[PDB]
């Protein structure tokens, strides 16, 4: 990691299950 | 000699015992003047007596 | 525990030549552990075991 | 067989470490967001086939990691520990060939990412097997990934313990902590909301009236977590530390420096044998894998020498697993040492190099004697270093103080090593 | 056949002394200071406790 | 083992046999030119020296 995006990059993939996950539960209850 | 005395085998062993450097902490006291030790005696220089 | 002088004055002849001989094993066993290569513990435990061994032979004279 | 598939499989790689070298605390906020990260990595997933039971390995596989038909870590590390174990293997072991240019071997850690992300498809497509098979398979390389990645960016990185190590070590402070406080419990025929908590076991006394029958289910509860376990679970914690101590001291002259001594050591945990318990962990966790292949063409004739007999009474109805179980537990690590420690370092030469290239020379006799001076000790710590770390897991199962057996003692293993990593530092 | 078993046991007898093996001070150290470590890796189960299965409600309900 | 100067064999051999109760083949001294006396303590075979050495703490 000369860089820190790979981290960050993984964050970004935690979001993207964080908040696509809530996103289809949006239209449900 | 390869033939010795106990007195004069016990005498070179101390010689050869105090023959060492000095500790490099000893130096590192409060009131150092030393150096290094100046009382080396090498066997081709100095001869030790006898 | 600190061998100290005056609770070796009360004790019998027998018991304090077998705490001297408990010492002197215990700085046997320390003077091995100078000639294998032993932690510092030891060695400064080695100055602790000779003054005690002095304290209970002064006693014992 | 190395020179071929290598040069090709290079796809997404991993950024080495910057010019940033010396730092005391910015190594710890690397670690740390990891372990924000598996604060959220053990996280719900997103696909509503509910299968019955939660895993198939979910106790041996549970203690190396504990998301069973759970999260984005996902019923085991199991990928990531069984996947690095065999590549060890079959690196060491020369079936597949050593590289020591920069090169060939920086493809060989490719290689390395290569079988271990197919491994980790592997386990994801393996345990969802409807119709509903979509991105499943999407999430579990994107998150079998992510652990790559955050392994490999704490060995070459901050690296101390590894990644590995302390995220099966922090993972196992959790499902101790789950047994700590616990505010759930289904209700049974009486007493709902505690199950083997310290909570519970406090809000126990405030319910029910006859204390003595409040004891009762205090320290002899069996199917929840139970405070006598956590007595044991203390009392083990205990012996283990007691046993880390244990060392061989080797008092060193420097050379060319007159009389300093720092003494080389040698614990007897022998690395704590995280390949060796992980090497009794992975294989039968490998066909608790592969009892699903026989259900077709099991969890039963195979179980008998697959795994510990699970019960508090030592004469339960089987001696055969018994025993079978605790010899191949005592073998196991035992051979699992005396085959280790010729890879991963500390061997008799490895000594010896390390010593000699440190300017580090034995007393007693000349320098290259110093492998006669020490070959008298490793292999036996090694193997007695194995065995009774695999018989004391059996007293982790025996008796059942451990929030968990065998992976309980080795994730505290990786704990105790991990105080000496941050330590080193100061 | 027999005797690398009696060499065995030997040996371990053989490297149980050469050990220091002290008291509890060392115990004593790594026994609280790494319960503490195993409870800094600990509480987080119970933030995932308080986060991810109401979370879940927010998920399933929908 | 290293030995105190003024010490005969049949002394060094009563030593070792209290020290350690275990009885002695023969001792050869010599005196080294540190000074010591140096004592190489034969053992009656049915000992082991690497048992006794284990015993006492060197390895
Ligand atoms: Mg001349």
């Amino acid at each position: 990691v000369g860089p820190v995006p790979v981290l960050v990059m993984s964050l970004l993939f935690i979001a993207s299950v964080f908040m696509l996950h809530i996103w289809g539960k949006y239209t449900r209850s | 000699s390869s033939h010795k005395t106990f007195r004069i085998k016990r005498f070179l062993a101390k010689k050869q015992k105090q023959n060492r450097p000095i500790p490099q902490w000893i130096w590192m006291k409060t009131g150092n003047k030393i150096r290094y030790n100046s009382k080396r005696r090498h066997w081709r220089r100095t001869k030790l007596g006898l | 525990a600190k061998i100290k002088a005056r609770d070796l004055r009360g004790k019998k002849k027998e018991e304090l030549l077998k705490q001297l001989d408990d010492l002197k094993v215990e700085l046997s066993q320390l003077r091995v552990a100078k000639v294998t290569g032993g932690a510092a513990s030891k060695l400064s435990k080695i100055r602790v075991v000779r003054k005690s061994i002095a304290r209970v032979l002064t006693v014992i004279n | 067989f190395l020179e071929v598939i290598k040069p090709f499989c290079v796809i997404l790689p991993e950024i080495q470490k910057p010019e940033r070298k010396i730092q005391f605390k910015e190594k710890v906020l690397w670690t740390a967001i990891t372990l924000f990260i598996f604060l959220v990595c053990c996280q719900i997933p997103l696909f509503g086939i509910m299968s019955s039971d939660s895993a198939d390995p979910f106790y041996w596989m549970r203690v190396i990691l504990a998301s069973n038909r759970g999260t984005l870590m996902e019923l085991g590390i199991s990928p990531i520990v069984t996947s690095g174990l065999i590549m060890q293997l079959l690196a060491g072991a020369k079936i597949i060939e050593v590289g020591d240019t920069p090169k060939d071997r920086a493809l060989f850690n490719g290689a390395q990412k290569l079988f271990g992300m197919i491994i980790t498809i592997g386990q994801s497509i393996v345990y969802v097997m409807s119709g509903i098979c979509l991105l499943i398979t999407i999430q579990l390389f994107v998150a079998g990934l992510i652990v790559l990645l955050l392994d490999e960016l704490l060995q070459k990185g901050y690296g101390l313990g590894s990644g590995i190590s302390l995220f099966i070590a922090t993972n196992i402070c959790e499902t101790i902590v789950w047994k700590a406080f616990s505010p759930t419990t289904v209700n049974t025929g009486r007493g709902m909301e505690f199950e083997g908590a310290i909570i519970a076991l406090f809000h126990l006394l405030a319910t029910r009236t006859d204390k003595v029958r409040a004891l009762r289910e205090a320290f002899y509860r069996q199917n929840l977590p139970n405070l006598m376990n956590l007595i044991a679970t203390i009392f083990v914690f205990a012996v283990v530390i007691y046993f880390q101590g244990f060392r061989v001291d080797l008092p060193i002259k420097s050379a060319r420096y007159r009389g300093q001594y720092n003494t080389y050591p040698i614990k007897l945990f022998y690395t704590s044998n995280i390949p060796i318990i992980l090497q009794s962990a992975l294989v039968s966790n490998l066909y608790v894998i592969s009892q699903m292949l026989s259900a077709r063409f099991p969890v039963g004739g195979l179980c008998h020498y697959l795994s510990p007999p699970e019960s508090f009474g030592s004469v339960l109805e089987d001696p055969v697993h018994a025993v079978v179980y605790i010899v191949f537990m005592l073998g196991s690590c035992a051979f699992f040492s005396k085959t280790w420690i010729e890879v991963s370092g500390s061997s008799a030469k490895d000594v010896a190099k390390q010593l000699k290239e440190q300017q580090m020379v034995m007393r007693g006799h000349r320098e290259t004697s110093m492998v006669h001076e020490l070959n008298r000790y490793i292999p036996t710590a090694a193997a007695f270093g194995g065995l009774c770390i695999g018989a004391l897991s059996v007293l982790a199962d025996f008796l059942g103080a451990i929030g968990s057996g065998t992976g309980i003692l080795l994730a505290v293993t990786i704990i105790y090593q991990y105080f000496e990593i941050f330590v080193k530092e100061q | 056949f027999v005797e690398p078993s009696r060499q065995f046991v030997k040996d371990s007898i053989r490297l149980v002394k050469r050990c220091t093996k002290p008291d509890r001070k060392e115990f004593q150290k790594i026994a609280m200071a790494t319960a503490i470590g195993f409870a800094i890796m600990g509480f987080i189960g119970f933030f995932v406790k308080l986060i991810h299965i109401p979370i879940n409600n927010i998920i399933v309900g929908g | 083992f290293i030995v105190d100067v003024k010490a005969n064999k049949h002394q060094i051999k009563q030593a070792v046999k209290k020290l350690y109760d275990i009885d002695v083949a023969k001792v050869n001294t010599l005196i080294r030119p540190d000074g010591e006396k140096k004592a190489y303590v034969r053992l009656a075979p049915d000992y082991d020296a690497l048992d006794v050495a284990n015993k006492i703490g060197i390895i």
